[PDB]
């Protein structure tokens, strides 16, 4: 499974930004797809995930209500809509996929994107 | 006396895994709560956690289906989400060949273990493919916890 | 001590699932009784109920076999019989072709859960096809309960 | 305060089953010890014993693989070794990939039961084929006990 | 699986009656076969069941000792022998089949007959 | 699975002896292979076992430190090295194989050799 992110860059604090992730490979319906982020000098954290047809959805408490994750199963693409961005949201955002729910302790059965930088303020 | 839960799949919920306690031979008592399809830990301590899921399909598709079932912990103290127990099953090795009988298949998955949990922790019994879930009959799909 | 049971399949009973306690590493104590192959609950309370069955066959027959295993409760207060825990397995998808030898297949099924039971309730660990059961070795097929 | 264990497979140990407790969401407390990859019973009493193993492979070989998983007891009083819980799985019912290239298979095995154990008894979670074991992700392979 | 009951109708109190149920379909040896009844104003109740070769047999306590269930695996037929008929046995009797033991809470994996009326006295 | 032992005989107390067992059959890598002994008028006992590539090894406490079990997977042969033999080691030694660990309660899924007599003193 190969993942490629798009979007990101710069946004002023209080602003909005949308990230996309395109997946390629066999039977992508088996995979939970989601987002992680890692800020400079800070631990990598799972933001959330969405399984096939959106049956399972998880949001880390800190981004709940401002970040929205969606999935297009015809395009095999996931989206991360980020509202009211704050300087603490500055990080590299990584798309991830695993047949198991994503976790803050990811293993060798989780696939990763190339990462996309998001700088706030 | 001790915090307990034994929630069952909602037969009314179409093609999705929704946990239910308001049924006979189902439990949710002594502090254990069911919030947003998750079991909430009422107090710190050792808990026996368990879940069973039953998958069913008619024949084999072209896509190599991998059925997964996991019990995840959202630890409120660290705001972390991890998989405590997980299992994978491959129901189809070969796709049903040319106009053959799409024979029904069944795959049970059982998970169980003892874990030290903290007050406020949220446990989820998650499946990657809820469309393959079978709750036609009682006792086939459940998820529970008990303080020890 | 508390109500306990861990009954094992009688290898001595041909083609049928008969529970036995009069063996080493098997339990039936503190009020739990084995009557008409059923475990009888001695007192009201929470019980951890569990059972394992191992199925075996030599190749695949023309008929599509479905192996089932359930723990049922006869609630004496309501004179009702329900399935507390159930699992289904389909060991075959195609019958073994003539000439190609019948390779052995094995299918384990595990059931376990916590249930609030009443004094006098009868639990049964039932299989639809006992002729497919494998009790060649000890530890393969068992049924038990423990008060918590 | 009750004797507990929930050891997990060491992901660092290549192609072998090595139990580990010095990890998050793993237990080894109140007398229970892990020595020579076994669990030593600290005191006489009833224990809930459980173990899960996840087997994985990439296609089917020429040999008819039988994957076994058992929990054995070395009873120190009699210097005897027996299988308390056992399960067998046949991952490849013939279905050898002839012509095209292999697809991954997964086989979970769960064992659980209540047993009266003696102080000093050694419990082993044994698999005949450790090379088929999968510990790629957390929660897939574990072994535990809890005094009741 | 298709189930067809026979027997029933008007019967004298204290008498005897035998109901039959013929099953048709693939691998009927996988199924528990049994009887339910539903009397006027009384909840639908499972009377009993019998699996292939009679290995599992269940009788509800209220009919134990007067009702007998038997199975002919060559004919794929079950029989309900009802002795010492009382006015309280007036109900519609239903044949049922499931790969799981029949229960007082039957689900979507249990097949039903058309029902046969039994009127006592 | 067929098992054939060699190596038994008369040995003086304090002496040494090595027993061999050759296995024949399909997929012998699935099997635990080991040794049992039974003296006339005495209880059968499991001495030890070794699985494929020696991943599981068991020795009964009474023979631990004097008896060594080894396996050649290329030859499908097991060996029992017995040192400092005592009169109490007099028995018929049986090679056994099972896909399950061998036990002091063996079942119908354990295969047996022909047995080899070992007489001490």
């Amino acid at each position: 499974v190969q993942l490629v992110e798009s979007g990101g860059g710069l946004v002023q604090a209080g602003g909005s930004l949308s990230l996309s992730c395109s997946a390629s490979g066999r039977s992508l319906s088996n995979y939970y797809m989601g987002w992680f982020r890692q800020a400079p000098g800070k631990e990598r954290e799972l933001l959330g995930n969405i399984s096939w047809r959106g049956y399972n959805i998880y949001y880390k408490d800190s981004v709940k209500g401002r970040f929205t994750i969606s999935r297009d199963d015809a395009k095999n693409t996931i989206y991360l809509q980020m509202n009211r961005l704050k300087p603490e949201d500055t990080a590299v955002y990584y798309c991830a996929a695993s047949i198991l729910p994503l976790s803050d302790d990811p293993g060798w059965n989780t696939y990763w994107g190339q990462g996309t930088q998001v700088t706030v303020s | 006396d001790k915090p307990v839960a034994h929630v069952v799949a909602n037969p009314q919920a179409e093609g999705q895994l929704q946990w239910l306690n308001r049924r006979a031979n189902a439990l949710l008592a002594n502090g254990v709560e069911l919030r947003d399809n998750q079991l909430v830990v009422p107090s710190e301590g050792l808990y026996l956690i368990y879940s069973q899921v039953l998958f069913k399909g008619q024949g084999c598709p072209s896509t190599h289906v991998l059925l997964t079932h996991t019990i995840s912990r959202i630890a409120v103290s660290y705001q972390t989400k991890v998989n405590l127990l997980s299992a994978i099953k491959s129901p189809c090795q070969r796709e049903t060949p040319e106009g053959a009988e799409a024979k029904p298949w069944y795959e049970p998955i059982y998970l169980g273990g003892v874990f030290q949990l903290e007050k406020g922790d949220r446990l989820s019994a998650e499946i990657n493919r809820p469309d393959y879930l079978d709750f036609a009959e009682s006792g086939q799909v459940y998820f529970g916890i008990i303080a020890l």
